[PDB]
RNA sequence: UCAUCUAGACAGCCGGACGGUGGCCAUGGAAGUCGGAAUCCGCUAAGGAGUGUGUAACAACUCACCGGCCGAAUGAACUAG
RNA sequence: GGGCGUGUGGCGUAGUCGAGCGCGCUCCCUUAGCAUGGGAGAGGUCUCCGGUUCGAUUCCGGACUCGUCCGCCA
């Protein structure tokens, strides 16, 4: 849900037809003034590919940086990361089928 | 203010306008923004005259102006001369000049007190300048540039000169004119500063492509704050 | 027509300058009018005016302001147009406009607000708290052209009553202070001006001009309100502590010493109030910066910095009195800085420079800051010699020489030594004799009324006639 | 932004059409054949390409 | 002319066809300009594209400094020497063909102009009028 | 050549379009609708272990089926003048 | 213009889908010269870019580049 709040915030700033660098400066100023929604964001924004990046706590003090598409839901981005996981497994099985004949 | 203005796209305002303390002259073929800049900044205290000199839209390079007097070339017609006589206040004196170089804005760089001229002007024209303008005259070149009006912008407070000017020439001209001078550029690096802009005691008007450091140099040397 | 939501702003809940529920701020990025309010405006014409004001290009902004003014001028027909919604939106945009580089934009915006107050009197009461501080900041802007008209209009708005103008300073003083704090502490050069469209310099220049206005306002606020220090001490401390006001005291670079002068006035005013004495840290920070400024003056910039020098010395003399020359003690090298400053300063003399130097001497003599004979006299003698050679070539020279003599004569009196007496006589003779045309300038001769007993001067005249 | 209902009303006339693949004619959205003679009243139609 | 024109120009009698060599009036170190093209000229079978006063041309420096030779550059005609009529009906002409060097936007490569220039050229190009000594 | 048809057909409106059951595998999830197989009953006038939209999965909407109005022919595929 | 082939280290050149040698010179040792020789060096985006593969110089498609061959009239 908090990722959806961050997405709604960035999309509301986008829908004002505001300049991207002014949006990044607004994110920096609100991070300095201690807004949580701003402080969850990482500043090199990929608005050219409609993608933001967000910091999530690994343990419920280390934070991980995850890229979120603005045109899909947060659950839909999670399903994309699951899909990239699932495609990686099939290539690994193809490698395991390769190993014996290749090394022979 | 150094006010950003264009003459229909032209970033050279000194070519198409002549600004003194007492009056202003603008070309007849001008845009609404170009007239509105002088009308808003100058106000109703100072007359603005839409004029043509010798059938040409260029008036700043054709004429040399002062608060006491105005100099016009020989080719200026009687209708234009009478219109300037009616539109101008009674204080200023308008006198035709009969001289071969005939482009008085290029030839003469002048202010209220002291003037720089082309070295090769005629002695009768020098005495005519000293009479009508009431201004002491020096024949000098700005680092070998004979067109002192085109290559210098001068006011009472200070002056802007050509960028490629020798420093020794800078203190020599500064001591000769009794004003501080700065070498600088106008209109995104154009060398012709006097053609680039017009200035007086409280206003400077320049082209739109004049950058912010150039505008800061303008307001610093002309003390417009 | 207007789309989007300022979701980020809702979380913040800081209204900056504004007290009516809309954030009003100088920075370009935030404080922009909310899209929903913009739609709520009464007429389409008004909405278009707002979009144009938002656009960066100046010609477009100016055209929109001209249109808005025309609408306000025809107030009777358009009274319905200007509602609370218009005023809330205007207030947010006005703040950005007053910091604009272009003077016309600044002037027009100020004129427009004043017109609104006159026309909508008693209905702008809710918004007076937002508008009044900004209007005043404009009236205390360094440029004469923006300030003078604005003040005249304000006075006219209040029916030419001096009391009302003064009252305004008193009534909104807390708010006026908040504006100053915001410029000084909250803002930075980058926040005020966009980096992409401006250089490292210019951005600095702009910030400095805006901050100077804030300081001028602060000085005015202090003068107008006697009790300001006590009521707003916490706010005052934060503004004063920040180095931004003090960074203005740099003479190495910068177009004018006018901003630097404004800071000097503030330090003096604070000392008179006793705030600087009361809070030691603020005073020490200010003093150290002032000492650093003395080093900045150099031969290259001496002509540029000459008008401000009499003022600098005068402030120093007043500060020295505090704490028995405690100000010199703060810096280990202060004496060296002063000596260097004096050496650079003497070469170019400006009117009132000598009086300042004597004042410094008067404060320092009790605590022996400068050796009278080894250190001070050399300074005096060299000075007269310099004055004579370039003499009386400049205009006001007559006044400058007169000053030297009056001051030196006083300095000499506190010597009781032969060398000083000898120097005075010899120098006087040299100054009169090489001279220029001292007698010819009657005023100069009058101002320099005499330097010695009357009969002796006659004996010297006798020698000139008797000479070969 | 126009308005959502007004964008719907304008897109009813400007965007919710079909295009004949042979002669590029702008056609009713529920049409089955092109109304033009030069393509021979063909039934090769496609939806008009939307944005987004 | 074309792009850098400040206003329009009345028709001046064309005096400089392709292949004409004119004097180089400015102080850029070039001696003559050789006209290879006229900007804005029309198309007719066998007709040479000709230039008049105030026109912008494409030219090569045939004689002058070697860093100016062997390349094409824009030029502006300032003296015509073929007599043309004004709308006040005086027929006038200079005694030589002369032009200056410029970029495609029209600002001068040089800094000063020797000899007279025409007012029909000075009105149309402001940089030429800026560096021009006498305008007739 | 197949089908439907005064025991009410095809268009157009309006209403329902349900339970066992979130059927079995498989997935971090997939409940009619990512796929693999099966694809059966009840209540019925009638409703697919689903025609699409559809959500992370739901939820929701619509279908092909049955009903009121209409009262009489109509739908699909193909052939050749 | 088209056709046909071609492309590897600083230089030359070898490669079955599992980048090597020589030379130039990087260094050191070797020596009565008419100065050699020995030992360890580095070095490629396999012309480039895609796809197949598990991996392509190794297979293929495209592009680039060079070499060849054949071409107008009265
Ligand atoms: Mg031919
Ligand atoms: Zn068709």
């Amino acid at each position: 849900p908090l990722i959806e709040e961050v997405k709604l915030a960035v999309q509301g700033l986008i829908d004002q037809q505001m300049d991207w660098n002014t949006i990044e400066k607004l994110i920096k100023s609100e991070q300095k003034k201690g807004n949580r929604i701003a402080q969850l964001l990482n500043l090199p924004l990929n608005l050219k590919q409609n993608k933001i990046s967000v910091k999530l706590d690994l343990s419920s003090n280390e934070k991980i940086n995850v890229t979120i598409d603005l045109g899909l839901s947060a659950y839909a981005n999670a399903t994309e990361y699951f899909n990239i996981k699932k495609t990686s497994a099939q290539k690994q099985k193809k490698v395991e089928k390769n190993v014996g004949k290749a090394m022979k | 203010m150094a006010t950003r203005t264009q003459f229909e796209n032209s970033n050279e305002i000194g070519v198409f306008s002549k600004l003194t303390n007492t009056y202003c002259l603008v070309a007849v073929g001008g845009s609404e923004n170009f007239y509105s800049a002088f009308e808003a900044e100058l106000g109703d205290a100072i007359p603005i005259v839409h004029t043509t000199i010798a059938g040409t839209r260029i008036i700043g390079r054709m004429t040399a102006g002062n608060r006491r007097g105005l100099l016009v070339p020989t080719q200026t017609t009687d209708q234009e001369l009478q219109h300037l006589r009616n539109s101008l206040p009674d204080s200023v004196k308008i006198q035709r000049v009969e001289e071969r170089l005939s482009a008085l804005g290029n030839v003469i760089c002048c202010n209220d007190y002291v003037a720089l001229v082309h070295p090769d002007i005629d002695r009768e024209t020098e005495e005519l300048i000293s009479d009508v303008l009431g201004v002491e005259v020096f024949r000098q070149t700005i680092s070998g540039n004979i067109l002192v009006g085109s290559y210098c912008s001068l006011s009472n407070q200070g002056g802007l000169v050509h960028p490629q000017t020798s420093v020794q020439d800078q203190e020599e001209l500064s001591s000769l004119l009794q004003v501080p001078l700065v070498a600088g550029t106008v209109n995104r690096g154009s060398s012709v500063v006097g053609a680039g802009m017009v200035v007086n005691d409280y206003l400077a008007v320049t082209g739109l492509d004049t950058t912010a450091p150039e505008l800061s140099v303008i307001e610093s040397i002309f003390r417009l704050q | 027509s207007f789309g989007g939501i300022n979701t980020f702003q809702q979380y913040n809940t800081d209204l900056g300058l504004g007290h009516n529920g809309v954030r009003i701020s100088l920075n370009y990025f935030d404080g922009l009018p909310d899209p929903s309010l913009l739609n709520s405006l009464y007429s389409n014409e008004l909405k278009l005016i707002f979009k144009s004001l938002l656009k960066r290009d100046e010609t477009t902004k100016e055209k929109a302001l001209m249109d808005l003014s025309n609408l306000i001028s025809d107030f009777n027909q358009n009274e319905y147009f200007f509602n609370d919604i218009f005023l809330l939106c205007w207030s947010q945009i006005y703040a950005k406009l007053i910091i604009s580089d272009y003077k016309v934009i600044r002037l027009q915006s100020h004129q427009i607000t004043i017109m609104l107050v006159k026309s909508l009197r008693k209905k702008i009461s809710k918004f007076l708290k937002d508008f009044i501080p900004l209007i005043l900041l404009g009236t205390c802007e360094l440029d004469y052209s923006v300030s003078k008209p604005s003040l005249n209009e304000l006075t006219e708005c209040f029916n030419k009553d001096p009391a009302k103008i003064n009252a305004l300073w008193a009534v909104f003083q807390e708010q006026l202070l908040n504006l100053v704090k915001e410029i000084v502490v909250n803002e930075n050069e980058d926040t005020i001006s966009d980096e992409r469209y401006s250089s490292k310099e210019e951005s600095e220049f702009r910030y400095h001009r805006v901050i100077a206005s804030a300081v001028l306002l602060l000085i005015k606020l202090f003068v107008h309100n006697k009790d300001v220090s006590e009521r707003n001490s916490s706010s005052l401390k934060v503004i004063l502590s920040d180095e931004s006001i003090w960074k203005l005291l740099n003479l190495k670079n910068g177009q004018n010493t006018n901003a630097y002068e404004t800071v000097l006035r503030l330090i003096d005013v604070l000392y008179t109030r006793g705030y600087m004495p009361s809070h030691k840290n603020i005073m020490k920070l200010a003093v150290k910066k002032l000492l650093k400024s003395l080093t900045h003056i150099t031969s290259k910039n001496i002509l540029k910095v000459c008008p401000v020098l009499p003022s600098i010395l005068n402030l120093l003399a007043t500060l020295d009195d505090y704490e028995d020359g405690t100000i010199w003690s703060y810096d280990k090298s202060s004496k060296e800085k002063v000596l260097k400053f004096l050496s650079v300063s003497r070469t170019s003399p400006s009117p009132g420079f000598f009086n300042a130097v004597f004042a410094l001497y008067s404060s320092t003599k009790r605590h022996s800051f400068l050796d009278y004979y080894l250190e001070w006299l050399p300074f005096w003698q060299k000075s007269v010699q310099r004055l004579n050679e370039k003499g009386f070539s400049a205009r006001n020279s007559a006044e400058v020489l007169n000053e030297f003599w009056t001051n030196f004569l006083k300095f000499a009196e506190d010597s009781s030594e032969e060398r000083v007496k000898k120097m005075v006589e010899s120098e006087i003779f040299n100054s009169l004799s090489c001279g220029k045309s001292l007698s010819e300038y009657t005023k100069l001769n009058q101002t320099l009324s005499g330097v010695f007993p009357p009969d002796k001067w006659e004996r010297e005249i006798e020698d000139y006639f008797t000479s070969d | 932004i126009i308005e959502p209902s007004l964008k719907a009303l304008a897109s009813k006339y400007n965007c919710d059409k079909s295009v004949c693949r042979k002669c590029y004619a702008r056609l009713p959205p529920r049409a089955t054949n092109c109304r033009k003679r030069k393509c021979g009243h063909t039934n090769q139609l496609r939806p008009k390409k939307k944005l987004k | 002319s074309g792009n850098g024109a400040q206003g329009t120009k009345f028709r001046i009698s064309l005096g400089l066809p392709v292949g004409a060599i004119m004097n180089c009036a400015d102080n850029s170190g070039a001696r003559n300009l050789y006209i290879i093209a006229v900007k804005g000229s029309g198309s007719r079978l066998n007709r040479l594209p000709a230039a008049s006063l105030g026109d912008m041309v494409m030219a090569t420096v045939k004689k002058g400094k070697p860093e100016l030779r062997k390349k094409v550059m824009p030029a502006i005609v300032v003296r015509q020497a073929k007599s043309w009529r004004r709308r006040d009906g005086v027929f006038l002409y200079f005694e030589d063909n002369a032009g200056v060097i410029a970029n495609p936007k029209g600002e001068m490569k040089g800094s000063a102009i020797t000899g007279p220039v025409g007012k029909e050229c000075a009105d149309l190009w402001p940089r030429v009028a800026s560096n021009s000594g006498v305008v007739v």
